[PDB]
């Protein structure tokens, strides 16, 4: 039982799960050729004999990224109709990717999906991810998401996204696109987990003293987190977390379910030796702005809800000790209608290391998300951005002439004004 | 010459712009599409299909009612293209029949409705369709008002006097009005 | 001329809004 | 400039066609 | 899949396609009979984006070779890699146009094109699934820019929604070559800026500063010239015809570099450039391919930068790079310069990479700039085209092959919007 | 394809034919027999086996000039139809040669011509070679070209004139034919290279230093001149140029059609030695007021287009850097609205040179058609001459006698008058 469905769309979310696909395989024993020489339950099917195939879906509206996994070293893992792909891309659009080269691929992905579906006896809920910026990151997904929900229903959908950076970015018409895809991140998604790249850039080059990291390590690094994130399901230990208790607590109000992601410890092997990476210290290093998955700082807010998935050698008392210390720290702050916090999740299974990786083999892990006001700030930027170009309706043909209206424009950026409203409203006190 | 942003809509209100019916007849609502004057500063292509097949209804009907039958309302893209063929067309014959009294009709002006360009042809169409029902609506033992009024005269005076006279007739017809409808 | 421009104008949107 | 006098012509014209379409249909009240 | 039919008007057009398909079968590694001999398997993924494979594994191009004088067609034939062309994509006259644009246009050039619009149709129906077209031709003649020109109307109303991609190169006031280029270049402006989707304005003169002062080749040819112009042909699809770590076709680069519909001139250029001297002396590195990029003195077309501002840039880099090191270095970019870019468009600049480098470097970069600044190549023409239609001196032959003084009007009167549109964006 | 019919009339014609025709068969390797042991095809056909015919026309109303090329060493060159022949000359008059006995080989000439036509599937045009002095180059060549007007239509009919001196006359009538001619050439011609015995011989003496240079010389230059005007056609080069790119960019307006023509380098063998004749000297050369072929003055007009033919060891840089410098000389004035006023046409095929002859061997040669108001100048001062013998109505009497009626004169006097009102006119500067 427990299983989950992983729909990967656009570039962006192909490469992702390509890191995350390797991640389950050496964690699970599993070859790339699908042979392994139980848990894999929530990630792979067993075929006949001996065959482990991914519950996973690729997309992308463009055949390049996908010839990548069909040629690469994984091609005997996924099966040949998971991989889905189209003839052009969104080519950087919303409305190409949602309504005039999206409509012609959703009826295939569906029918996958749905065969994929009927093979789980338990599922759990969908994990997409995708990217803001893009023009099928975007558009696609927003099609893709909104069919889902009319289908499945109740059913919790994760998304894992790359939102797009304050000065960091690699397209112009990108604001456009990334507040289009607001309108469906309220409505049809249980629980948005935004990731900046140029925050794991950052990353990257403090913590694991890599000069020039490209999009490999980036994608190793969310692997890494969503491997955290489903290890309950996946392992026994001390106290366990599945998803539905984890939306419980996370999130206090509907509307309210953009958190942020930060694992901890990220060290390069050679700092390693030196450092003493307790319970506490890595429970720390969490809250800390500097190690933050997207540029924001969480002085700037309160906190709501905290969870905390420790992973690998975890006793309950330090991790109540630890909780304790943070709870007497002043930089850290809370809301006062929660009094209690802290959500923790205990695991046995140590993180694995994938051969070739910047990150070392330590024993205690720790994936903290945090529901913060300060999150606001983000969406506050971006906004800023569009409204500089739609003031003197830039690049706008391009989106009318594929099927579009400026009456979802305007409509867009009313909700993303609503929704940054509505967390300055819960995160005042009484 | 923000007048012609200005005398436009009046123009506009002219020909008798109701924004309701108007907007009604292209199937969309109003509030996803502002019109008014300050509608074509920007790109505004919903404003142009309105204002647009106004002008051409209320100067044609029949020829309008076919050439804009497999396009109106044009509201997907392989419909759109005969729509910008068919009025395109149009305003190109409309300006070489006038000639130098019309800004040349571009295709281009109509991939993106906005700036002062485009104001600039909406209202030399805005006085073609004035002027072509002053040369039917008017008597024909008046009909030379119309081309008096196409006589680019250059001299103020004779302007301020032309204004004088029409603006007697104005208040006594208005006057005459009242008589009529009281008695 | 800006004098009987403004009657003018005036007399035209006020008398437009006659029903 | 000229920008005035194009200003005149355009209100003639204005009066001039209300008028004639105000014309235009009292002549067809009183009858 | 994505496949790019390629047409070649007049001398100045066919020669460049010469060198673009030398390039361009070197890329993928076929000879000059089409039998593949290439080492990587890559360079047979995606071969058919430029070339229809014919019976027995050889290759032919997807080209459609096009002039009014014989000469040129014998010359493309006789070069090395001439005998990949297929025979009956060779459609030429039997005159010439004699640097009249309304015997291009209107009466040679009219009876020939329907022989290039069969062509095309059986080269576009031959594809799976079209992208664009690829028109490499000169403004400053009668077959190139006129013919081009009726060409590019017709293809237009036969395919609307695809891409039209123009490598045009414009006269210079310098270096010039005729006495009625002003009247063609005009005539030829006019359609350019309604049928075509992205306009590569190269120009001689900038390319014969490229050769003169970056890579100190004491005695340029034609030769060189076409050869930057074909690096740059090639580095713009790449990213169509192999894989990277951002990728990026042609309708991508439409929808980025043109914020409306009419501002759709770019001006290209390309790194690295060095001579042979001063090779040894260089760190091929992201940033010294950055800096070069960006200099103004490295741009392929006569205009300089620092005179306007930047609407949009786009940089495709080739090879095994670090995105930190790109984004790093393009906000760098940007921030240091921050007058030359305009301020209602934040992020400026799009890139994209490819993975694999060029035939021999390890690492390379290819700019577009949709920059304001390009009005002055117009402006020129436009002053130069007024000096002599005043006086309506050379107008009879263009009038005696059946055109009229009423076009001549308008084409100056576009050429004139279309600045006033990129000035007014300029503020 | 591209081929040419040259036509050679009268004495001075038929000279300059034999020299033509002599550097075409040396040129394409054609021996005087007519055996080769392509290019040649512009200038010859190739009938039976081996045998090369030219597409030449050699037309004279007295016998002698056609005799003597009948029995030279090029008997076996023009197959005996082509050199067509009357029995009594015109003596200097033009009304012989157009009414009275042009009128009775008229007819002879049309026929072969149209023969010659027939068997051309590219025809190029008509190079008529005459003078203008003559009977029979002026008369029989004004009728002729009436004739082939009338029949031909659009084709371009390039002639080559020589114009009488302004100091040397060797006829007495001259002037009045060579203004009568005016008549014609305005109307049914389309270039007119009008060329000055005397700058011949000033040029011959002083570049070549050939103290006396007799009429060999001369019709070498001219030779020179009409291959280098149609190497373009003939071999390959890096910017070529056919007769139309010609006239289209050297003709301003219908009725101003006389460029001069001017050549270099013209050295010895000795002085070649000493002398580096690359491009930007001989460049300069061309524009220089010594070395053009009628005798005027450069500097008292203002250039209206100029074509640079190219011929040898050229490359388009130096090329442009040479036009440059002309452009920045300030005694080359140019006319305003031709602000690009050069064309450049470059053939790889160098200069030939001709046994026994006077001109060296060069790498490179400039043959440079410039259209400059100057020229007015010369026909000023012949119809200054004109406006002397018409005073005293001296010879008309020979005219009237034969058909010719005063009227004529006159209105070949308005008809100069206007030409040179149309110079002056064209000329002037908003
Ligand atoms: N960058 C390059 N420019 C060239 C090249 N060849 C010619 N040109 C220039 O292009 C300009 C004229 O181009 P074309 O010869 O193609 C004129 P076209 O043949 O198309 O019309 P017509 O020849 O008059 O029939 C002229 O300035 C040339 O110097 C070339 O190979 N590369
Ligand atoms: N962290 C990370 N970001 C990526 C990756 N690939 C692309 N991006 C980022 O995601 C945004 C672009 O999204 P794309 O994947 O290129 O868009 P798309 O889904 O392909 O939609 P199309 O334009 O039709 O291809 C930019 O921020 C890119 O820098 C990746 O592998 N890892
Ligand atoms: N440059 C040059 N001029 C020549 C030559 N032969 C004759 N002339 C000149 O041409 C002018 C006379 O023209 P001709 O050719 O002799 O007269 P024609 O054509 O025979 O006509 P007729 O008088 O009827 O015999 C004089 O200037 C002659 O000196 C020549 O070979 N070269
Ligand atoms: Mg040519
Ligand atoms: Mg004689």
């Amino acid at each position: 039982m427990r299983e989950c469905i992983s729909i990967h769309v656009g570039q962006a979310g192909v490469q992702i799960g390509n890191a995350c696909w390797e991640l389950y395989c050496l964690e699970h024993g599993i070859q790339p050729d699908g042979q392994m020489p139980d848990s894999f339950n929530t990630f792979f099917s067993e075929t006949g004999a001996g065959k482990h195939v991914p519950r996973a879906v690729f997309v992308d509206l463009e055949p390049t990224v996908i010839d990548e996994v069909r040629t690469g070293t994984y091609r005997q893992l996924f099966h040949p109709e998971q991989l889905i792909t189209g003839k052009e891309d969104a080519a950087n659009n919303y409305a190409r990717g949602h309504y005039t080269i999206g409509k012609e691929i959703i009826d295939l992905v569906l029918d996958r999906i749905r065969k994929l579906a009927d093979q789980c006896t338990g599922l759990q809920g969908f994990l997409v991810f995708h990217s803001f910026g893009g023009g099928t990151g975007s558009g696609f997904t927003s099609l893709l998401m909104e069919r889902l929900s009319v289908d499945y229903g109740k059913k919790s959908k994760l998304e894992f996204s790359i939102y797009p950076a304050p000065q960091v970015s690699t397209a112009v018409v990108e604001p456009y696109n990334s507040i289009l895809t607001t309108h469906t991140t309220l409505e049809h998604s249980d629980c948005a987990f935004m990731v900046d790249n140029e925050a794991i850039y950052d990353i990257c080059r403090r913590n694991l003293d890599i000069e020039r990291p490209t999009y490999t390590n980036l994608n190793r690094l969310i692997s890494q987190i969503v491997s955290s994130i489903t290890a309950s399901l996946r392992f026994d230990g001390a106290l366990n977390v599945d998803l539905t208790e984890f939306q419980t607590n996370l999130v206090p109000y509907p509307r309210i379910h953009f958190p942020l992601a930060t694992y901890a410890p990220v060290i390069s092997a050679e700092k390693a030796y030196h450092e003493q990476l307790s319970v506490a210290e890595i429970t720390n290093a969490c809250f800390e702005p500097a190690n933050q998955m997207v540029k924001c700082d969480p002085r700037h807010g309160k906190y709501m809800a905290c969870c905390l998935l420790y992973r690998g050698d975890v006793v309950p008392k330090d991790v109540n000790a630890a909780i304790a210390t943070i709870k007497t720290k002043r930089s850290i702050q809370f809301v006062d209608w929660c009094p209690t916090g802290f959500k923790v999740g205990i695991n046995y299974q140590p993180p694995t290391v994938v051969p070739g990786g910047d990150l070392a083999k330590v024993q205690r892990a720790v994936c903290m998300l945090s529901n913060t006001t300060a999150i606001a700030e983000a969406w506050a930027r971006l906004d800023h951005k569009f409204d500089l170009m739609y003031a003197k309706r830039a690049f706008v043909h391009w989106y009318v002439g594929e099927g579009m209206e400026e009456g979802e424009f305007s409509e867009a950026r009313e909700d993303m004004a609503a929704l940054e409203k509505d967390y300055e409203e819960v995160g005042v006190d009484s | 010459l923000a007048w012609q942003r200005e005398h436009m809509w009046l123009a506009l209100q002219g020909l008798g712009f109701e924004s309701g019916a108007e907007a009604a007849n292209a199937g969309k609502t109003l509030v996803h599409v502002t019109f008014g004057v300050n509608m074509f500063d920007k790109p505004n292509k919903d404003a142009f299909y309105v204002v647009f097949h106004f002008l051409f209804g209320k100067l044609d009907n029949v020829r309008c009612k076919e050439v804009f039958r497999y396009c109106w309302p044009p509201l997907d893209k392989k419909r759109d293209a005969e729509f910008r063929k068919a009025c395109c067309e149009w305003l190109k014959k409309i300006s070489d029949e006038v000639g130098a009294g019309f800004p040349q009709v571009v295709a281009s002006i109509f991939l993106s409705p906005g700036g002062p360009k485009f104001v600039h042809l909406l209202y030399h169409f805005a006085r073609y369709v004035m002027l072509q029902h002053i040369k039917r609506d008017a008597d024909a033992g008046n009909v030379f008002i119309s081309e008096a009024l196409q006589s680019k005269i250059q001299d103020p005076q004779k302007a301020l006097a032309r204004n004088k006279l029409a603006r007697q007739k104005y208040l006594k017809v208005l006057q005459k009005e009242n008589l009529v409808i009281e008695e | 001329v800006v004098t009987c421009i403004r009657e003018n104008e005036e007399l035209l949107k006020e008398l437009f809004s006659s029903p | 400039p000229e920008d005035m006098v194009e200003m005149i012509e355009s209100q003639t014209l204005l009066l001039t066609y209300l008028t004639i379409k105000m014309q235009k249909n009292l002549f067809r009240l009183e009858e | 899949m994505r496949e790019i039919v390629h047409i070649q008007a007049g001398q100045c057009g066919n020669q460049i396609g010469a060198k673009f398909w030398e390039v361009i079968s070197d890329e993928h590694g076929i000879d000059p009979t089409g039998s593949y001999h290439g080492d990587s398997d890559l360079q047979l993924e995606r071969i058919n984006v430029y070339y229809n494979e014919a019976t027995g594994n050889k290759y032919v191009p997807r080209a459609i070779l096009v002039d009014l004088e014989p000469g040129t067609m014998d010359s493309v034939r006789s070069g090395p890699f001439g005998q990949i062309f297929r025979p009956d994509n060779f459609v030429f006259g039997q005159s010439g146009a004699g640097n009249n644009w309304a015997k291009g246009h209107y009466t040679e050039g009219a009876e020939l094109v329907d022989s290039v619009l069969d062509v095309v149709r059986k080269e576009s129906e031959s594809c799976d699934c079209l992208q664009g077209f690829q028109l490499t031709h000169s403004l400053g003649g009668g077959t190139g820019s006129g013919m081009g020109t009726l060409l590019i109307s017709k293809i237009r109303e036969e395919y609307p929604d695809r891409i039209m991609n123009t490598f045009s190169v414009m006269p210079s006031p310098k270096v010039s070559d005729t006495v009625v280029e002003p009247y063609n270049a005009t005539l030829s402006v006019h359609q350019l800026v309604e049928n075509t989707d992205e306009t590569y304005c190269i120009d001689n003169e900038a390319l014969y500063d490229i050769c003169f002062r970056t890579l100190k080749l004491t005695t340029p040819t034609y030769g060189d010239l076409n050869h930057l112009v074909s690096a740059t042909m090639s580095g713009v699809t790449t990213c169509l015809r192999f894989p990277g770590q951002l990728n990026a076709d042609l309708r991508k680069l439409a929808v980025n570099m043109v914020p409306f519909p009419r501002l759709h001139f770019f001006m290209p250029g390309f790194a690295p450039l060095t001579s042979r001297g001063s090779q040894q002396y260089r760190a091929l590195t992201v940033p010294e391919l950055t800096q070069q990029m960006f200099d103004s003195k490295n741009m392929m077309a006569a205009c300089d930068p620092r005179h306007g501002r930047y609407l949009t840039v786009a940089a495709i880099f080739r090879g095994r790079m670090s995105m930190k090191e790109v984004d790093e270095q393009m906000l760098n970019v940007q921030n240091k310069n921050s007058s030359y870019f305009v301020e209602w468009i934040p992020n400026n600049v799009k890139t994209a990479v490819c993975d694999i480098p060029p035939r021999g470097l390890k690492m390379s970069a290819t700019f577009i700039g949709n920059s304001t600044a390009i009005q002055e190549l117009f402006k020129r023409i436009s002053e130069q085209f007024t000096a002599m239609f005043r006086r309506k001196a050379f107008l009879h032959w263009y009038t005696g092959e059946g055109m009229d003084e009423m076009e001549f009007t308008e084409a100056e009167s576009n050429m004139n919007d279309l600045v006033s549109e990129y000035q007014q964006y300029q503020d």
